[PDB]
């Protein structure tokens, strides 16, 4: 037809991918398999696994960013206060 | 590995002295999910629909 | 900022329509409109509520067209083109005290008391604040504060100076149904009628959320359900590999 | 489960039985939230103020 | 970022004993938190292959290391959509765990830097 | 050949919907952009209905939309819907952007894809504002007239674009009949650029967590993703129904419910949420000219990081120090919305000028250092030469 | 390849603009179309940029578009390229269809694509009327009401579609103003049924005026029909600007420059000139049902028309009976049109009963019969056994 522009995905039977020889695939029907009661037991002490690795990444930005806030939160309270009207004279302007 | 010799499924496979047991729970879960979907849908039509009637102020006993 | 400039926080009361569950008290809406009828309609418009929305939350179809027709609203001129007034009906809009926000200004010192219809849903803390405001007047201002002459101290109103004096005191109304009106009972009606007057479809709107929230809850419990269904094959499929000769 | 084999017989569930259900549901559901609303709002409804007055 | 920069970079920190014991445990601990491994690749199998570079180095690959790359990272999608990891006896190991495909990426890179060099060259007289 | 894939029209379907060739391994943050789509229709459905009740004239506008939040039925469901259906459309943009930046979804040959995403960004926050205006509250005047007055920063004719926006001395009538036109207009406009963005993504197809080729084990969209995109349009609707009907009045500000006043300013004006995080970068900078370029600029940049981005591998699956200074960038975001959302005093205005310089060094200086580094690194510890 | 074909976007546009391959034959009846895209762009800018000036409140509406003839700049000129464009639009329209009559351009493979025109069509039409009630003169007020009132006429739960379509007792301001939000949705989807017409139109392409093969000796389009295009466009803009400019309400009705008015209809009451032939129609049953029904019926025969066109030939220029009964139908539809604007008088009510007969006398009967003949006439006049 008019023409195309080559890209990195094909279509069903052309996906572009590497020639591949040598793996054989196994499945079983959803019909045949056990009806969802079966995770938990099997599978509840296996996740709860994937935030282990990750919840250092998250909670450690996390944890500078909130103590950082508290930090100058708490600041801005004492500047307003009566006690740090002398201070709140000094830093402002 | 032979690839006539299929791998273990057996942590997955229902041990069938049901058959229709998987069958039944997800027709019904199937027909559940498109009950509540119509009604939801209905619901949705109707509100929209009566956006459009008589609005309580314009209904003026002359 | 300093305390004063913000305005002392209003703390939480125990409003019987707080609650995913709870309606208004429409007893206490009734009264509400009473102690807004003697006390505050004095000074305070409520443009946006027409009488016909009172029948059936807070009066019968007879009171509320009683109160109508001792207001006077302008009617279509005659046959000759002349002016001419009206008594009220159902369809009209609850009149203000004054013709004109300068003749407002006028009979308050230069200040503009705000219109009512909305005023708990324009304000941080909505019904706990108005209360609070109302039952919030110390008797005496505290020391070093110097109010400007035609103020009045309230903690929380922001910067401390109101230009409403307090107006709420014990037993100014006669409650119809014989509840005794202490001005802080008093404050707990208004409010409860003027969350109403803002939130109008209040009642209606909760009872539809429940529906709403256990059909989509199902929906949703349902779809997980039937999403692991036809995912299972993939889920559970094993691949091994021989390599090539 | 054997209640589902004896409606539906392991077939699934057909469009016009699904609408017809919806509209059946959309009803009874609509009164049973009604009637626990409006129980649960017992003293504080208008049909209960309206109780306590007569003129 | 080429693979001839890279490359630069690296060996001479690899070469120089000052860096070289300074840094390569620091590598060392990173490729294992990557966690890359655990799921059954090797670093190769990780570059970004949508482009002429890359796209010349896989087609240059001998045929068992391509039927290889297939298989481990067809595993690695299965494994990651079943949110586990492999069977620690299936892990890559650190042996294992070699540049494969980084010659051939490095000859590619080359060979189009002097296509480059000679579409562009200046004459003195 | 089946139907569906002869038919003129239901090819287009079944290529986009039905046979799309998914990568197996793709998970729940590939679910955003039907969620977005989902929130495009809600907001111009409920549009329209509202539309009918509408008055666009700076004398009626307010109440117009007290007479739909009273009068028409189910009304104020209507307009909490678009209310907070607008919060939740930027609440999942966020997510699909910042799903995109953690998997390298930037990167070629996806570059196209993300340009237009960025377009139909701002189009959506220009949207949002002129619907916001519609309502004429305090909020609205104050923000019509803050942002018209961006333009003045222009050399020259900047007053000139200025007055011509408006279409008189100040924020008027012109000014809101031509906003609630304009509001309209833009969402069509952006289901065109909508329309784009998917061209772009069907050539190249998603990509996936893991950040390689998907060409070795695609699954369809239809059954697979259909299901579970449903999973998470029941989700996303139940928590919006809990705002819409439990909480409507959460996500807005009280201001809104104040007619707009030409002579008083509140000392509570607040901009919309959303808006919080650009506000603040321009809060921190204390000249008028350099403060809008330096917001815009906070918007433009995000061109940047398909050029910035040095490393070898897509996405930040496998980068320790990259995830780490990912989760930087989002929670110095959310710092600088907070700071928005707070006063122009002393600890704030610091942390807000230090959280600026964060925000634009994460694209210009941390992700090309960092990047590189973890280049090396990957090399230096296999190769044994 | 070059940049226009490998380009996702610019390939669009090269495929359908550029390097499209047109029959090297089409004549300047060919050139509608494009007329009919610039059509909708003049009424889509006009209108956007009126509504910036409009008020659709029943009080105001009137008023606000007399504010737009005598205040805005240049807002005369927007007023009058909307209403005189609306009308160049309904005869460019009725000249596409008559050539794809004439041409049999709704033949197979092309049935598609003319029901697609057909759905156009109706959906201008209902576009048109929107925007005509927008003024709220009085021919604005009782088109509304007459129009409204069709769907009365549906067994039992008609009058009850009326209300919700009026929003009350009678047209009234919830009539008006949802109306106005209708005539500014109704573009956009014509706009995107428009390029569903063109999608069809790409896989097939044109006809051209032999009726055979367009394959054997193509061109591009880009060149020779882009210049020739450019012909026919300022040819059309020349004739536009003449009514704009010299004689803006020659095409209009007197009565809607006099404010609707819900007690009196005018007796001088006459549709727009481009609805005349239908009303017609309809006004020739002495029956209310059989009335609405009929002129309903009048639209949908078009889609009858692929399967009683017997012949085996393609279009009319080889076919001497079907060219003379081609141009009864075309006089006819004219006399349609005229008996519209005539009173209900003794000569004319019979003459549209008569006219209304030979309208679907020529789908039904004319066509299948005539063509029948044609096809044995062609054949016994070459055979000589
Ligand atoms: C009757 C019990 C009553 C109510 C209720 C009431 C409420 C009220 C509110 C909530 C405000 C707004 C305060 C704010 O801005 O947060 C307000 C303001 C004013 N009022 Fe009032 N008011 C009640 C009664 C009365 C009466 C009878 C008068 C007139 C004598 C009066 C006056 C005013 C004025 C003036 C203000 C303006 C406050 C300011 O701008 O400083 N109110 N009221
Ligand atoms: C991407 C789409 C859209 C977005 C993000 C959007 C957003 C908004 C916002 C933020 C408001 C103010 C909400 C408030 O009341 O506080 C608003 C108001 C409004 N919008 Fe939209 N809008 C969109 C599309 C539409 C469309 C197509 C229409 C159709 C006319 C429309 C009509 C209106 C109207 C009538 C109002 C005023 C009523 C109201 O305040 O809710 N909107 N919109
Ligand atoms: C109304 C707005 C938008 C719509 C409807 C939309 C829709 C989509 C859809 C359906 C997908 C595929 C599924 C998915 O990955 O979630 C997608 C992918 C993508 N979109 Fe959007 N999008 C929108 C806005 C944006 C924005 C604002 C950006 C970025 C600035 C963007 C960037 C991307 C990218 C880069 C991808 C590919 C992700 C990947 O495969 O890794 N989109 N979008
Ligand atoms: C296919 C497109 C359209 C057609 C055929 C069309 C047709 C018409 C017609 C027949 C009128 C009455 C003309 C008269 O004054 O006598 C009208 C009025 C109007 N139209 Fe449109 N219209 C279209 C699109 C639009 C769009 C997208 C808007 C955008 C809001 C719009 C806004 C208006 C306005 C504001 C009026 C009242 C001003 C006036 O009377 O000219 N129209 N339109
Ligand atoms: C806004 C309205 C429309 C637009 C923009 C449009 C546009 C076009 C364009 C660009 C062409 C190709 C050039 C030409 O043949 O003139 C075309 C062809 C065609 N259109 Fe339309 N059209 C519209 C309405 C209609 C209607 C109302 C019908 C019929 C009920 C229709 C029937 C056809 C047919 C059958 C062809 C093919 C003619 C042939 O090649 O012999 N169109 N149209
Ligand atoms: C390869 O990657 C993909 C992928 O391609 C797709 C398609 C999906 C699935 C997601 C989608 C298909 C989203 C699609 C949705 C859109 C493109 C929507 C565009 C926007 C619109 C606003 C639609 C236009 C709507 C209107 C004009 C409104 C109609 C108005 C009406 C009916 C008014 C009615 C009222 C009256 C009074 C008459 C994926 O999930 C995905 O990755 C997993
Ligand atoms: C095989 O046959 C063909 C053929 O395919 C083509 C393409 C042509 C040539 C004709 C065309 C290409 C017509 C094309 C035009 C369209 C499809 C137009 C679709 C309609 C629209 C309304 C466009 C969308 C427009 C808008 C949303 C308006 C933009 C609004 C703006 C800028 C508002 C600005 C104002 C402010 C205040 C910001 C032929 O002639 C032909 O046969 C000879
Ligand atoms: C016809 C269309 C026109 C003229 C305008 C469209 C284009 C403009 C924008 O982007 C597209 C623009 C919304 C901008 O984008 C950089 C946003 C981040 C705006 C951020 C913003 O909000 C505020 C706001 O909401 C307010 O409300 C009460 C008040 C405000 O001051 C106190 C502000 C404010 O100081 C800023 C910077
Ligand atoms: C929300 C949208 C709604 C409800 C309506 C849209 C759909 C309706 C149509 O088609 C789409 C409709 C326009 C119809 O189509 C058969 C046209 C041919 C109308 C023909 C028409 O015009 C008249 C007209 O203009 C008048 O003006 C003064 C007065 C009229 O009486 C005297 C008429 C009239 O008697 C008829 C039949």
């Amino acid at each position: 037809g008019p023409p195309s522009g080559k890209t990195y995905m094909g279509w069903w039977g052309h996906m572009g991918g590497p020639k591949q020889k040598g793996i054989t695939s196994y499945a079983v029907s959803p019909y045949a398999q056990k009806p969802l009661q079966g995770i938990f037991h099997n599978a509840v002490f296996n996740s709860f696994r994937r935030f282990k690795s990750q919840f250092l990444y998250v909670l450690i930005p996390a944890g500078i960013y909130w103590y950082w806030w508290k930090n100058g939160n708490e600041y801005n309270e004492f500047l307003y206060s009566k006690a740090g009207r002398e201070e709140l004279e000094r830093v402002n302007v | 590995k032979s690839t006539y010799r299929t791998p273990n499924f057996d942590d997955v496979l229902k041990e069938n002295n049901d058959a229709d047991k998987g069958r039944s729970y997800a027709y019904f879960m199937v027909g559940a999910m498109g009950l509540l979907s119509s009604a939801g849908a209905k619901s949705t039509v109707e509100t929209f629909i009566s956006s459009m009637t008589a609005t309580a102020d314009v209904l003026a006993m002359a | 900022m300093t305390a004063a400039e913000h305005g002392l926080h209003a703390p939480a009361y125990a409003w019987s329509h707080n609650g995913p569950f709870e309606t208004f008290d429409h007893a206490s809406i009734r009264r509400g409109y009473q102690v807004y009828r003697e006390v505050c309609a004095a000074c305070h418009s409520l443009d946006r509520v027409a009488w016909r929305t009172l029948v059936g939350v807070s009066h019968t179809n007879e009171e509320v067209r009683n109160m109508a027709e001792e207001f006077e609203y302008d009617d279509e001129p005659d046959e000759q083109g002349n002016p001419k007034k009206r008594p009220g009906k159902l369809s009209d809009y609850i009149p203000g005290p004054y013709p004109n926000e300068q003749a407002a200004r006028a009979a308050n010192q230069g200040a503009l008391p705000p219109d009512l219809s909305l005023i708990v849903k324009a304000r941080h803390g909505g019904c706990d604040y108005i209360f609070s405001l109302l039952t919030g007047y110390p008797d005496e201002p505290p020391a070093g504060v110097a109010l400007p002459p035609g103020s009045n101290y309230n903690p929380y109103f922001p910067g401390g100076s109101i230009a409403m004096a307090r107006v709420l005191f014990d037993d100014m109304v006669e409650y119809e149904d014989g509840t005794p009106a202490t001005t802080s009972q008093m404050a707990k009606d208004v409010t409860t009628f003027l969350n109403w007057c803002a939130e109008p479809e209040h009642d209606e709107r909760k009872r539809l959320g429940l529906k709403t929230v256990i059909i989509l809850s199902s929906l949703y419990l349902l779809s997980i359900w039937v999403k692991k269904f036809k995912w299972a094959g993939i889920k559970t499929r094993k691949f091994v590999f021989n390599p090539p000769k | 489960s054997s209640l589902y084999k004896t409606f539906f017989k392991r077939n699934a569930v057909f469009v016009g039985t699904i609408f017809a259900g919806a509209f059946v549901f959309q009803t009874v559901f609509d009164t049973a939230i009604t009637s626990w609303y409006e129980n649960h709002n017992k003293g504080k409804l208008w049909k209960d103020v309206k109780a306590r007055i007569a003129a | 970022q080429s693979f001839t920069s890279i490359a630069r970079i690296g060996d001479y920190i690899l070469k120089s004993p000052v860096l070289s014991k300074l840094c390569v445990p620091v590598a060392n601990q990173f490729i294992n938190l990557a966690g890359y491994k655990k799921l059954g690749l090797k670093f190769d199998d990780l570059i970004a292959e949508e482009n002429p570079i890359m796209q010349t180095a896989l087609r240059r690959l001998p045929e068992d290391e391509s039927y290889a790359r297939a298989y481990r990272i067809i595993r690695a999608h299965q494994t990651e959509l079943t949110h586990h990891l492999l069977p620690r006896n299936e892990w890559i190991k650190a042996q294992e765990d070699v540049p494969y495909l980084l010659p051939y990426i490095l000859e590619a890179e080359a060979a189009a830097k002097e296509k480059d060099e000679l579409d562009n060259i200046e004459v003195s007289k | 050949m089946a139907f569906r894939k002869s038919n003129v029209y239901l090819s287009l379907v079944n290529s986009y919907i039905i046979d799309s060739p998914q990568p197996s391994s793709i998970n729940y943050w590939w679910n955003m952009g039907s969620l977005l789509g989902l929130c495009l229709v809600i907001q111009i459905v409920t549009g329209i209905f509202m539309a009918m009740h509408y008055s666009s004239n700076i004398e009626l506008a307010f109440s117009s939309v007290e007479h739909i939040m009273r009068d028409v039925h189910n009304g104020y469901i209507l307009r909490y819907l678009h209310a907070n259906g607008a919060s939740f459309f930027f609440m999942v943009m966020f997510m699909h952007m910042a799903k995109g930046l953690y998997y390298g979804s930037y990167r070629s040959p996806r570059v196209t894809l993300w340009n237009v995403g960025v377009i139909i960004f701002t189009l959506t926050i220009a949207t949002a504002f002129l619907g916001y205006c519609c309502v004429y509250g305090q909020m609205s005047h104050w923000g019509a007239t803050v942002i018209t007055n961006l333009f003045s920063a222009i050399p020259f004719v900047g007053n000139d674009i200025v007055s011509w926006l408006w279409g008189g001395f100040s924020v008027s009538n012109p000014t809101i009949q031509r906003f609630f036109a304009l509001h309209y207009l833009v969402p069509f406009i952006i289901a065109a650029m909508v329309i784009m963005h998917l061209m772009a993504l069907h050539i190249h197809g998603s990509s996936n967590p893991l950040g390689i080729t998907g060409n070795l084990d695609r699954i369809p969209m239809h059954s697979y993703f259909i299901f579970k995109d449903l999973v998470t349009v029941f989700l996303f609707m139940l928590i919006l129904a809990l705002f819409v009907f439990y909480s409507p009045n959460t996500l807005g500000h009280p201001d809104n419910y104040i007619p707009g006043n030409p002579l008083v300013t509140p000392a509570s004006i607040v901009p919309e949420w959303y808006l919080l995080p650009f506000y603040a970068i321009l809060r921190s900078i204390p000249d008028k000219l350099l403060g809008v370029i330096t917001m815009f600029a906070a918007i433009l940049v995000l061109l940047v990081l398909p050029f910035t981005d040095r490393s070898v591998v897509r996405g930040n699956t496998f980068k320790v120090l990259s995830k780490f200074f990912f989760f930087i960038f989002v929670f110095n975001f959310v710092l600088l919305g907070q700071i928005g959302a707070c006063h122009v005093e002393v600890p704030y205005v610091l942390m807000g000028q230090i959280a600026t310089f964060i925000y634009f060094a994460y694209f210009l200086i941390i992700v090309p250092v960092i990047s590189t580094i973890e280049n090396v690194l990957f090399y230096i510890g296999r190769v044994n030469k």
